[PDB]
């Protein structure tokens, strides 16, 4: 019926119909993992690609937001520029108006407010996308997950996307507190190859950034010969 | 007005004159120009008492929700951040000399300097208002870097004393506070119990020669003081 038209609406049970469909169109997204690893944060997607002639790079859905800072998106790319875009904002002001880095908490809060404003008017639709916050900030390494419905959760280890099931699984075998980033790359890498089906997505490339000690506490892309072929 | 702020090793000394005078009236001889922001940052204020005194209620209305906000302490730059921007946004139509002087876990203790124009500086230590113009020479003299606490409080009382003992402008007591990683700990020390002034200096003590008795000789013989003598 008109239950489900819009976000201002409560469902008879209490429930966002709007917001549970811009989840699962998040749910139908190409997965992502990320680990928190004690001295920095790890974060993997996989991009599918619709065709071989792309260049290298095409479709990027990490993007630093400071310094110390990164997003990865996981669903509508679009909308997760713009929360990248939100995030860039909210992480500049903390560096112009109170000199300092934004916590990487504090950036998940508000990447989780501005997605969470979207869900509560009737003019606008929720983000159809997940925010994956990597930070290593003054209180130390931070991975947080911003949901469609502007909850945030803090992880060790986290896995979005299609193949989320077998991918969280995969990272429940791994310790989390002897666990490096350097071979927390690699494990990532590995996951997302095993849990992706090489039948129906030809065109897949592994894309793997991270924040730890390594980059002198900087978010950034892996050296190219880093990770697994396969 | 006179205010200053001294780094030691653990923290900082904030310390400043009592002394709200209009031109040459003294409407206020026991202010509190030492004005809290966070629980360990404080500002010196000097210049005019509305316009500093708006800026520091700002200022700490800004960073007390900026606490909440992020649920841990404030850095001292942070403080001296707000109010560089809140100083240089209206550097026209205010006249504020501030110095932020504080304690963080993170750099330790902090002075900053903020003067009429707009800046801010980084500093061992900062002097403000119109009788820091006779600490300069003073602190180039005497002020040796690495004091223990006790000896920044004591020194800063001293350069107090002697800056309000030639400016008219400041006097009454002197507030010093002291701010590191223990509690602050305030003092007030007043005027007849000063460090310093030129009325208990020996060396002015003898009054200068000016009322020559009626004498036949060029020998100056000391001030006229009585009638028969």
């Amino acid at each position: 019926s008109g239950h489900d038209q819009s976000t201002d609406v409560f469902s008879a049970e209490g429930r966002v119909f709007q917001v549970e469909y811009a989840g699962k169109a998040v749910d139908n997204s190409s997965t992502a993992v990320a680990a928190c690893c004690k001295d920095g944060v790890v974060v993997a997607v996989e991009k599918v690609h619709t065709s071989r002639m792309l260049e290298k790079g095409s479709n990027n859905r990490i993007h630093a937001v400071d310094r110390q800072a990164g997003i990865c998106i996981c669903g509508l790319l679009p909308d997760g520029r713009a929360i990248v875009s939100r995030a860039r904002q909210e992480a500049e002001n903390s560096r112009d108006i109170f000199a300092t880095p934004i916590r990487g908490s504090v950036l998940a809060n508000r990447v989780g407010e501005f997605m969470h404003a979207y869900t509560t008017h009737f003019a606008y639709r929720p983000f159809g996308c997940s925010a994956i916050i990597a930070s290593y900030a003054d209180d130390g390494p931070q991975l947080f997950v911003s949901d469609p419905s502007g909850t945030v959760a803090g992880y060790y280890g986290v896995a979005l996307g299609k193949a989320k099931t077998v991918a969280k699984s995969e990272l429940e075998k791994l310790d989390f507190s002897s666990l490096t980033c350097d071979e927390a790359v690699g494990k990532l890498a590995s996951i997302l190859h095993e849990v992706h089906d090489k039948q129906k997505d030809k065109l897949y490339e592994v894309e793997v950034a991270w924040v730890c000690d390594k980059s002198d506490r900087k978010f950034v892309h892996v050296p190219a010969d880093m990770v697994p072929a396969e | 007005t006179t205010i200053l702020a001294v780094s030691y090793n653990g923290g900082v000394v904030l310390a400043a004159d009592s002394r709200t005078s209009s031109g040459t009236y003294v409407v206020n001889r026991a202010s509190n120009k030492l004005t809290k922001l966070t629980k360990k940052i404080y500002c010196c204020r000097s210049g005019s008492a509305a316009d500093t005194q708006a800026l520091a209620e700002r200022v700490s209305n800004y960073l007390g929700s900026y606490q909440t906000d992020i649920g841990a302490g404030v850095n001292v730059a942070t403080a001296a951040n707000l109010f560089q921007k809140m100083c240089y946004m209206n550097r026209w139509n205010i006249s504020a000399g501030i110095i932020v002087a504080g304690y963080d876990p993170i750099n330790g203790g902090s002075v900053y300097s903020i003067p009429s124009g707009g800046s801010c500086v980084k500093l061992d230590y900062a002097l403000g208002g119109s009788g820091s113009i006779f600490l300069y020479s003073f602190f180039d003299a005497n002020y040796k870097p690495g004091m223990s606490k006790s000896e920044c409080v004591a020194f800063c009382q001293r350069a107090v004393a002697h800056a309000y003992s030639r400016d008219g402008s400041s006097g009454g007591l002197i507030r010093t506070i002291t701010l590191d990683a223990d509690e602050p700990e305030d003092q007030t020390i007043p005027w007849n119990r000063s460090p310093y002034c030129m009325e208990k200096d020996p060396k002015y003590v003898t009054q200068a020669t000016q009322n020559q008795p009626f004498s036949s000789s060029a020998k100056i013989t000391g001030n006229r003081m009585s009638s028969t003598g």
